[PDB]
């Protein structure tokens, strides 16, 4: 319903509470299926790149799946 | 720096 409801936001704030919304959404989906989370999360990240919880929560999901393999992605990140 | 993160 929120996301429906965005259609109806101002276009000042659009992006932000888009990209606020697509982050829940991401979280909502890590719960049930880290795919689609991955997924948004690439999208928000293109979208923002400064954002770091997005970037955090990728990462920690990838090194999750690569079983931290990624330690350079954790170095650069800090 | 971009007021969209503030």
């Amino acid at each position: 319903q929120s996301l429906e409801a965005l259609n109806n936001v101002s276009p000042q704030n659009k992006e932000a509470l888009s990209i606020t919304l697509h982050y829940n959404k991401a979280r909502v989906e890590e719960v049930s299926n880290q795919s689609e989370a991955e997924k948004l999360y690439s999208k928000l990240m293109e979208k923002c790149p400064g954002y770091t919880s997005n970037k955090i929560r990728y990462i920690y999901l990838l090194a999750l799946k690569s079983n931290g393999n990624n330690y350079a992605d954790v170095q650069q990140l800090l | 720096d971009d007021p969209l993160l503030k």
